[PDB]
RNA sequence: AGUUGGGCACUCUAAGGUGACUGCCGGUGACAAACCGGAGGAAGGUGGGGAUGACGUCAAAUCAUCAUGCCCCUUAUGACCUGGGCUACACACGUGCUACAAUGGACAGAACAAAGGGCAGCGAAACCGCGAGGUUAAGCCAAUCCCACAAAUCUGUUCUCAGUUCGGAUCGCAGUCUGCAACUCGACUGCGUGAAGCUGGAAUCGCUAGUAAUCGCGGAUCAGCAUGCCGCGGUGAAUACGUU
């Protein structure tokens, strides 16, 4: 039930307040970035291998 | 005195009036401003103008007179006709709205 | 104008030694308007009392950042810094009491 | 491991001293420094003005009757729960004075801080303090197991 | 004719600003050199783990690094230099 | 709770960034555009064996530097398949997009070819005991200062799973300037699921 | 709604109105538990769904100044 | 009013370097390895802090991030919509915040920060409102402008531990914002009430230094919501006898 909640947030819906953040990579709420638009998992793997251009890991 | 057991034994007038039902900080310098009293004495260490003047500015306000009905007439009023809130007041409920499950625990 | 670079818990002072009467300047103010607590006013001083420096220098001195303490110290270390640039002989005075140190 | 060591402010502007400046460091709630500075400062001057005396030896004779020179520490022998009196070193005896010092200003009870802290160092001084009576029973407990050394 | 350029990293910056004085000190600019400009960076803390151990994470750093860049003397020479110049994606040039 | 990836390590220190680009109010829309591209990319380029993908965003123009180690295939008549990438690309992101392509000496060494390399094996159904040593020495004799492979899931044992290991030389993952690739690869296999973990030692900078 | 006037949905109004446009009838069944009561409500018997069943509630004086939901509990606490 | 004229000294900033490495001396020592002290030195014995977590155990957690073999439903265990619910509450238990008080209550004046965010976004300033907040709107794609008026602290008035000028829970009324919509189910503000609590028993937890403790600030998620999580700064100590 990922795809249909999916074609759901993308579909406009009544009540514009009724929008919301998606993955859109794996579909997924709960820490979707605004700035990278990934969900936290998916960041994570791909900050590891070499994308996501400016970030690194973080030190201090 | 003033609408009742009066306290003027030790306590500032600003602080003295707050014991009557009504009064609270805010409003005991509402009115100690037009009695004129400087709100820097005791209540015992008074005039008889000065006492006048604050027990008319009271009598002029609802202290402990009529606010005591005034809130149990409300209360009968959200009460008598459902008002879940009132079902909350009426079986001894937080009111306001509070979860159950947790605290808020001032209600039995 | 003896100048000396004092730095102390996120603070930053400059300090400059000017042939006076002792006046210390912070900001354009006087020590008691902007640091109250003498225990502070007589640490600033230490430097000061080790080295016959009573009255023949006055203070000048910027301070930015970190707070009451910390700018008191960078203030010293400052002090210090520029005291030693006007008369090196004594460096181990000051070196067996700190001020040359930077916690 | 192996001990270490600690120092701290020892000048003071007024009442210039190491322990005086070691008493300011303790009684500090919260870190608040100059609370307790200012609070000893008044408290020295209620103590010099009340009284024709230097607080500087008032505040000396009450230390050296508060000095507890014997500890009492504990020895689990089985099921017996021994308690063993033990030398106090002249450090630790200095901290426990000023710990039972500010403890017992503090439980007095009064108006303010500085005025627990004048009466208790003049009680002290006299050999009639609270921390006085906490030496004493310190004291006689130790004398109790005196037996164990 | 105020040169904001802001990269990821400086190692490749560097090249980026002493390529720029070049050109516009060849024909008068009266360039300064590279300005060092403060940094901005923004940090990540994330989870590192899926469901549980909400104490486990990891932490992603963002850096940036931009320096400015001033030219004085009008000479259109630098302008038409500056036109030309052709350099990695990671200097965005604005002036 | 393991090993952290050594790529998402070195990262910031020696090795280089796989994309390069300064976003400007739209670093979400090209991030996505291009993991789209890459896994369009992926998909149809993955029986040409292609390790590695780079792009750089040149103000509206696209670069793209592809490490196939064997181009000829990528390139085929040449102007066929550059046209079938780049148009389609262009068609995707709705702006000019530029090809380069990049060939690979010794491709032994590249991670991500390992792993696929060894997932197809995998999913040929090729024993694992033998593809292991096999690899390892091919790299080994293609130049490598220290390799090592993984292997874990249902390798046809029984309802009880196990991972194995088998490397030689040098591989210190937490010596901070080595330059290890390492490359993970996913195997769907008639039991289920197999993954591979391959990280290759090929030297260190001074 | 605070300032902008008491909120209420459209076709519990405009049902309302044919309601007292002539005279009183049978229950209205709504699910709005979000609409005021207007001084007009009163005398309106409304059926609200508490999620439920639809349960009737007769309007009057002092439940103007309330919402529909006040008088439909939704959970049972015996 | 650092605003202006003038400068790049200093601070500060961001690039490349030096510096610290038991480097040297004394002593112990197997002469070595190694240890205590001392001098020079900013830094003395992995300087302070973070990432870096081996082979392996716990068939530890996750089919609900994704994929995933097997089994099962398939005009239905698939799919669309309104409302309710996920916020329940007789009782208990972890985590965290507020108090039980005069180191403080309330009021008045003064001063020190760091870090970070800002385009349908931050939003100065002005006007209005006892107030949450509303209208006009400069500036800002940013070391410029905003968020953003820091608090503890100092200096003054006053209260004297009275269940109190401590506590505000809870409650009635009247307002403000958000968003189709705030009763079930948000936050904030003013009036009035002010309950328990007077420091907490079994027992137990955290911390060897800019640590604890204490006081504020910003950020992610976000129309709207923070006592939650991350980060920064301000004030800032006591002990360490010794492994029974």
């Amino acid at each position: 039930a990922k795809k249909s909640m999916i074609a759901k947030q993308q579909r406009t819906p009544k009540f514009k307040v009724q929008e919301y953040t998606r993955c859109e990579r794996c579909g997924r709420p709960h820490s979707v970035i605004r700035k990278f638009k990934l969900c936290r998992i998916c960041f994570r793997e791909l900050a590891y291998k070499g994308q996501i251009p400016g970030v690194k890991k973080a030190s201090w | 005195r003033i609408a009742g057991v009066d306290i003027p034994r030790d306590k500032r007038v600003v602080i003295s009036l707050t014991y009557i039902f009504g009064i609270g900080r805010t409003t005991a310098q509402q009115v100690l401003k037009e009695a004129g009293v400087s709100e820097d004495t005791r209540v015992r260490d008074l005039t008889e103008e000065e006492l006048g003047k604050i027990r008319d500015i009271i009598d002029k306000l609802k202290v402990e007179g009529d606010l005591r009905r005034e809130v149990s007439l409300n209360i009968k009023r959200l009460i008598e006709i459902g008002s879940y809130r009132g079902i909350r007041h009426r079986r001894g409920l937080p009111v306001r709205g509070q979860n159950s499950k947790n605290n808020a625990r001032t209600r039995k | 104008q003896y100048y000396g670079t004092g730095r102390r818990k996120s603070s930053v002072a400059r300090v400059r030694l000017v042939p006076g009467e002792g006046r210390i300047v912070v900001n354009n103010r006087e020590i008691s308007e902007h640091i109250p607590s003498a225990a502070l006013i007589e640490d600033i001083k230490q430097p000061l009392t080790l080295t016959e420096t009573a009255g023949t220098y006055d203070v000048l001195v910027n301070v930015h950042g970190g707070g009451l303490s910390g700018q008191a110290g960078a203030i010293r270390h400052g002090i210090a810094r520029a005291l030693l640039e006007a008369d090196p002989e004594y460096r181990t005075t000051l070196k067996r009491a700190g001020l040359l140190t930077r916690d | 491991k192996g001990p270490v060591a600690k120092r701290d402010v020892l000048p003071d502007p007024i009442y210039n001293s190491k322990l005086v400046s070691r008493l300011i460091n303790k009684m500090m709630i919260d870190g608040k420094k100059g609370k307790s500075q200012t609070i000893l400062y008044k408290s020295f001057d209620i103590i010099k003005e009340r009284t024709g005396n230097d607080a500087m030896e008032v505040f000396e004779q009450a230390l050296k009757n508060i000095m507890p020179v014997l500890e009492v520490k504990a020895r689990r022998v089985g099921g017996a729960n021994y308690q063993v009196p033990v030398e106090v070193r002249p450090e630790r005896r200095t901290t426990l004075g000023l710990r039972w010092l500010v403890n017992y200003a503090r439980l007095r009870g009064e108006k303010t801080m500085e005025e627990r802290l004048a009466n208790e160092i003049l009680d002290a001084a006299n050999n009639t303090g609270a921390a006085v009576k906490k030496r004493e029973d310190t004291h006689k407990m130790a004398e109790a197991n005196k037996a164990f050394a | 004719i105020r040169i904001r350029l802001k990269a990821y990293d400086h190692r490749i910056l560097d090249q980026s600003a002493e390529k720029i004085v070049e050109t516009a000190k060849r024909s008068g600019a009266s360039v300064s050199g590279p300005i060092p400009l403060p940094t901005e960076k923004s940090v990540y803390t994330i989870l590192r783990a899926v469901h549980k151990y909400k104490d486990s994470r990891e932490q992603f750093e963002m850096r940036t690094h931009k320096r400015l860049i001033d030219i004085v003397n009008p000479t259109p020479q630098t302008v038409d230099a500056l036109m030309r110049l052709d350099l990695p994606s990671g200097v965005d040039i604005e002036i | 709770g393991q090993k952290v990836n050594p790529v998402g390590l070195r990262i910031g220190v020696i090795r280089d960034w796989e994309s390069k680009w300064y976003a400007g109010k739209d670093y979400a829309d090209f991030l996505h555009e291009d993991l789209k591209i890459r896994e369009y990319i992926s998909k149809r380029l993955s029986d040409a064996s292609v390790s590695k993908v780079e792009i750089e965003r040149a103000a509206n123009r696209v670069n793209i530097t592809i490490h196939t180690a064997k181009p000829g295939m990528v390139i085929g008549k040449g102007g066929s398949e550059v046209e079938a990438l780049r148009k389609a690309l262009n068609s995707l992101t709705g702006k000019r997009v530029h090809i380069n392509i990049l060939e690979i000496k010794r491709a032994d060494l590249d991670a991500q070819l390992v792993a696929d390399n060894i997932a197809r094996q995998l999913e040929n159904r090729v024993s694992f005991r033998r593809a292991q040593k096999q690899q390892i020495q091919r790299t080994m004799r293609a130049g490598a200062q220290g390799v090592k492979t993984m292997v874990s899931g249902r390798l046809g044992g029984a309802d009880i799973a196990r991972s194995e290991y088998y490397s030689e030389g040098t591989v210190p993952l937490h010596t901070l300037r080595a330059d290890i690739d390492y490359a993970t690869s996913e195997a769907d296999t008639t039991y289920g699921k197999l993954g591979v973990k391959v990280w290759i030692y090929r030297g260190e900078v001074l | 709604s605070l300032k902008k006037g008491p909120f209420v949905d459209g076709h519990l109004m405009t049902k309302i109105e044919k309601l007292n446009e002539t005279d009183k009838k049978q229950v209205v069944k709504t699910w709005s538990r979000r609409s005021t009561i207007f001084p007009q409500f009163i005398g309106h018997t409304i059926a609200v769904y508490d999620g439920r069943k639809h349960v009737p509630v007769f309007i009057s004086e002092d439940m103007v100044g309330h919402k529909l939901g006040e008088f439909a509990p939704t959970r049972t606490y015996k």
